Formats: C-alpha cells, structure tokens, sequence
C-alpha cells in the first residue's frame, strides 16, 4: 500500500479520532445486517434477530473492537501486511472457511461509518487513501489463498 | 429482491436529498474517479478535473434518474430500459463499476446524512442500489 | 433480469432435460461437493460419498425446485419464497456458493446435452440461475 | 497450483485430446456472449451484434488460440504461474483494466466448454482437477491487483 507522504498524515489523523470503542462495533455490527448471511460464521454471539439487537448486541461490540485493532495493525505496517495478517489468514480462510469477497464488504463498510462519523472530513481524497487500505488488509487477509 | 421494508427506508432516505440530489452525484462520482480511477476510462473525453462543470452536470442526471427508479421501484425494468440500452448495450459497463459508485454513493450519504443512515437504511439502500446496477448491467429486450 | 427470449431458451432448455434433471441435480452437486471442497460445511450429518443415495435424492429435490422455478419464471420471488425462507433466513448461505453450484449445473448439462448447450442457451440458463441465487439468497418478506 | 501424480497424466490427457484451433475460440466467444460486457475489450474485433456473429468472429476465433495456449503454457508451469504470467497480468490489469472478476469467469467458462466437448470423460475428478488449474491461471492474472 503505496500512501503520499500527505494521505499517511492525513490518513492517521482521522484514526487517532475514531472511537475504538464504537466504531470497530458499528462496522461489524453493520456488515451483520447489510449483508446477512455473514451471522452464519458468529452464531455463538447470541441474539441477531434484528438491527437493533445487532448493533446492541455486546459480543459484537467486543469483537469489532478486536476488528478495528486488526485494521490499526495493518495502519502501522502498511510495507508487512501479510506478515502482519498471516495469522489471521490461516484462521478466517482454512479454519473459519470465510469466502474472501466477505473481506472486500466489511472494507468497505468500514469506509461508511467512518464517513457517516467525520462526515465532510471524510473527503473524497480522503476515501481514497482509506480504500487502498483497506483493499490492502483484505488483499492480506486471503493471502493463504492465493 | 426489495422487501416492503426496503422500499419503505429508500424512499424515506432518498427524499431527505431534495435539492442535493445531483451535489451527492456529483460528489459520488468524483469519490469513484478518485478513489478507482479505472473508472474514468468510461469518460474519456469527459473534464474530469477537480470541480469541473460537466462532472456537476452528469451528477445532477445520475441522481434524478435514481429518483425517478425510487418513484418506480416496482417496475425497474421498464422505468430504466432507456439506460440499460445505454450502459448494458451500448457503453458495455463492467458489473465491477456499478458496485463501486454504489459504495461511494453510500458514502456521499453517510457523509451527507447520517441521521438517515441507520444500520437498516443502509442495508436498504445496497441492496437497492444492486438492483438497480442489475437492471442497468442487463439486456431484456 | 431475463429477457423474453431468454425465458424461452429456458422453458426449451430445461425441456429437453426432461425426467433427467433430478440425476442432473445430483451430479451438480457431487461435482460441486468435489471441486469445491467448502461447500460441504453445508452438509455436515449428509453422505456425501460418491453417488450417496443421500446425494441423489436431493440432487431430485434441488432439480423438482428448478422445474418450478422456471414454469413461474415470471414471478420468481412469490413461487421461491418458501426456499428463500430457507437458505437465506435460516440457512444463512453465502451467495458465493449458488455460483459454485449454478455452475456446476451449468458443466453437468453441457455434458449431458451437447448440441442444446448453445452459446445462446448457455447465456442464459447463467441469466437464469443467478436470478435464482438473487431470490433464495434474499429476505423481501 | 498442486495437483497429485493421477491427477497431472488425466489433465495432460484431457487436454492433449483439446483441439487447440477451436476450444479458445469456443470459450472467448462464449465469454462474449454469456457475459457481454466483456465485449468492450474486444471493440475493434468487428461484429459482436448477435451468438452466431461472436462465435462465427474471425478474430475471435483467432484470438482464442492465443488465450488457449496461455493455458496450455500454465498447465506447464503450474509451480511458477504468478511468475510466467506476470507480463500478462502486466496487460490484462494496468494498460487493459480488466476487472479480475472476469478472468475467473473466462476459467469457469473454459471448463464448461471442456464439459461439452468431452462428455462422460470429463468426470468430477476431472473437473476438480481443472478447477484448481483455472483459479491457479486467473489468481496469476490478477496479481497486480494482489
Ligand atoms: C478484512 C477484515 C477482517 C479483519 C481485519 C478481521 C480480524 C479478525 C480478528 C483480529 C479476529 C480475532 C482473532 C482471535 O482472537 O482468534 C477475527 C475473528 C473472526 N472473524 Fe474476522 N476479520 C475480518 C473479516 C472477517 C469477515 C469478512 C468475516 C466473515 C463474516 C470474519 C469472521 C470472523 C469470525 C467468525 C471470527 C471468529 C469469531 C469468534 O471469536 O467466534 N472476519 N477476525
Ligand atoms: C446507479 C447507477 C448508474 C445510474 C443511475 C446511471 C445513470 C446515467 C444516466 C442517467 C446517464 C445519462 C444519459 C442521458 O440521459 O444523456 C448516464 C450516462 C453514462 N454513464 Fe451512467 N449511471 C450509473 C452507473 C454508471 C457506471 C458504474 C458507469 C461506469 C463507470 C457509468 C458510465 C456512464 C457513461 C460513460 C455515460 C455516458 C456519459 C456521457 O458521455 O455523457 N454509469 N448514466
Ligand atoms: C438455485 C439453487 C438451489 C436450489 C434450487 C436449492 C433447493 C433446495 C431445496 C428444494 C431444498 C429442500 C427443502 C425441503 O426440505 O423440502 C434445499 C435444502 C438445502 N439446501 Fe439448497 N438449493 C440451491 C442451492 C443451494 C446452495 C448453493 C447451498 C449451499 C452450498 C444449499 C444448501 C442447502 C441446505 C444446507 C439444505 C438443507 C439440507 C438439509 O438439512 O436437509 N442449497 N435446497
Ligand atoms: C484468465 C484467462 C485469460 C488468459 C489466459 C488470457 C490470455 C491472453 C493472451 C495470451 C493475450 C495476448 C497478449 C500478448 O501477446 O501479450 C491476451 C490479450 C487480451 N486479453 Fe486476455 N486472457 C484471459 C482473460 C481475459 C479476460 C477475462 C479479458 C477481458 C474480457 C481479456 C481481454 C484481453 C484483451 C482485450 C486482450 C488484447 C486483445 C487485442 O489484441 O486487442 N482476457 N489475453
Ligand atoms: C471479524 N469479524
Ligand atoms: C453515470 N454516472
Ligand atoms: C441444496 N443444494
Ligand atoms: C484474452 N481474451
């Protein structure tokens, strides 16, 4: 992932302000609903019988926490992805068996609540640092695959 | 395939755009330009330049002819037959690309409006959105 | 979305399949269970050992679906919603495995029926399919 | 892509059997047709206007050979794919802009066409043979984007 020196300032400067408490939930929380058959893969979490329970849901918050930590760890290798999500590749793909086009949605979800929490601060120059990055985890995140 | 409950939040969500209809348009476009650039490969001899005049033209038609699918949402095929004849036989668009402005669309209204981008909304609009680009990436004449 | 034409390559194509579509249904998915290893996980408690009389009978099952499918090919979403209910609301299936098992239907017929396997009618039976992968992949009630 | 000692002598079997002036043809077109959007990349082609006038193509015909040998050279290098088709992916992803989606698309298609002109031959164990070979071939296109 190739960011200007300008996109990694201004990149960083949006993540330093996102509520890693709230933000890592809504986006998962958010895949949940927009793109239902992903509750298959977290049927211990407990109830997903509606957007509300979804959103509220405890098990998803605490996860998407976990998520959004993911995220930053690839923020602050952007030149070592694939060492940095070889782990977790191994585990979605040959243990957890999750279709890789699930990766480029939850990518992109992500993008919308950080656009729907900064705003007209999300710019679009802004948009197109975060969608190279998060093609870039995803990319990582199948590794194991190709 | 829309539930009553879809077309319920598109049309809520989509009527909240008023007068921005074709700001979110041009805005869309621009995010997709940027973002993908692949994409203006389709406006070849387009000025695509930041902030130019003919992207803020061709957002302010993208966003009416979504409002005019919202109106007819029951009837797509018929109601778009005119743009799928331009982008399924005529321009040959990639299904990829309709994906993409799609996603930069649900972004132009997070951004814009995000009172109205409830987690229910959202689901709507994709899904909306994808029958939309089915409609339009379809040739049933 | 499937064109008039596109319906009539159909209605002929699965015609000619006839009382074969049942052993059609199940090779697709012996093909798919083998060339596509994940898809499995679907089917936990099945045998799914090569020709498995489990296989077989709801491979029958499957293809008595598709029959059905295409006789009301014109409204789809109200003839499959009990499906839908299924692998959408309960199963939970990711819609990439309909284009596994859509084209391993696709391979099993193009083996069986050569010379009606046309370009035309390969088009779209893949129109098809995928608009019934659309509907049972969806909630719209 | 791995493939088991039975599994390479089948595929080579197969494929040797493959007449290698019409089977790319035959998968090109009908990539064309069942997919029509792919047909803007092949504009200066001629008539695409209908089934009969793709298959029919002179160059698609022609082209189809090339496609075919590309094949043909993968099922030779199955240990070194990412490498002998860098300077397609080259092509096919940063001068052509070839979403990657369609190259699996064109794999699928080839085996379905494997399919008719083989028959009862063309077995499950086939078919899940030719199957890792094709998503071997499209991820070694796709790599740029990787
Ligand atoms: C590309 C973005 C993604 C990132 C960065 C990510 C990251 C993670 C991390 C860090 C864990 C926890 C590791 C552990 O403690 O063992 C995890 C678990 C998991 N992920 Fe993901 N993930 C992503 C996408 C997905 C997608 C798309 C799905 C599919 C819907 C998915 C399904 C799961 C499941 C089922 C678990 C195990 C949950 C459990 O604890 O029961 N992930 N993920
Ligand atoms: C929600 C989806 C889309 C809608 C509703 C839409 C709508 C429209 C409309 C209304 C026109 C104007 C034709 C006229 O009346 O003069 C148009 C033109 C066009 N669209 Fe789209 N479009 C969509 C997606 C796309 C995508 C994804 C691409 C590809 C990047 C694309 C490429 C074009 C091109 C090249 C033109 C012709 C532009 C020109 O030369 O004036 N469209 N579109
Ligand atoms: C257009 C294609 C498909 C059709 C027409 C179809 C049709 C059916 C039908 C008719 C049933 C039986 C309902 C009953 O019990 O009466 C069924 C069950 C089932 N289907 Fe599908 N199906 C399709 C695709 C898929 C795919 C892609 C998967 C996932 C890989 C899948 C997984 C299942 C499962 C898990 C069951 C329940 C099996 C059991 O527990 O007995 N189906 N399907
Ligand atoms: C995954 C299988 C594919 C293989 C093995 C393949 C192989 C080839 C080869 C060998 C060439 C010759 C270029 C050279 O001499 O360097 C070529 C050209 C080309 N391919 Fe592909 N290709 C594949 C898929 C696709 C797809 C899906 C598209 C998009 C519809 C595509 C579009 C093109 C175009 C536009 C050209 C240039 C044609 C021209 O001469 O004007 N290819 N391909
Ligand atoms: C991970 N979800
Ligand atoms: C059309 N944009
Ligand atoms: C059921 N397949
Ligand atoms: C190559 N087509």
């Amino acid at each position: 992932v190739h960011l200007t020196p300008e996109e990694k300032t201004a990149v960083n400067a949006l993540w330093g302000k996102v509520n890693v408490d709230a933000v890592g939930g809504e986006a998962l929380g958010r895949l949940l609903v927009v793109y239902p058959w992903t509750q298959r893969f977290f049927e211990s979490f407990g109830d997903l019988s509606s957007p509300d329970a979804v959103m509220g849901n405890p098990k998803v918050k605490a996860h998407g926490k976990k998520v959004l930590g993911a995220f930053s760890d690839g923020l602050a290798h952007l030149d070592n992805l694939k060492g940095t999500f070889s782990q977790l590749s191994e585990l979605h793909c040959d243990k957890l068996h999750v279709d890789p086009e699930n990766f480029r949605l939850l990518g992109n979800v992500l993008v919308c609540v950080l656009a729907r929490n900064f705003g007209k601060e999300f710019t679009p120059q802004m948009q197109a640092a975060y969608q190279k990055v998060v093609a870039g985890v995803a990319n990582a995140l199948a590794h194991k695959y190709h | 395939v829309l539930s009553p409950a879809d077309k319920t939040n598109v049309k809520a969500a989509w009527g909240k755009v008023g007068a921005h209809a074709g700001e979110y348009g041009a805005e869309a476009l621009e995010r997709m330009f940027l973002s993908f650039p692949t994409t203006k490969t389709y406006f070849p001899h387009f000025d695509l330049s930041h902030g130019s005049a003919q992207v803020k033209g061709h957002g302010k038609k993208v966003a009416d002819a979504l409002t005019n699918a919202v109106a007819h949402v029951d009837d797509m095929p018929n109601a778009l037959s005119a743009l799928s004849d331009l982008h399924a036989h005529k321009l040959r668009v990639d299904p990829v690309n309709f994906k993409l402005l799609s996603h930069c669309l649900l972004v132009t209204l997070a951004a814009h409006l995000p009172a109205e981008f409830t987690p229910a909304v959202h689901a709507s609009l994709d899904k909306f959105l994808a029958s939309v680009s089915t409609v339009l990436t379809s040739k049933y004449r």
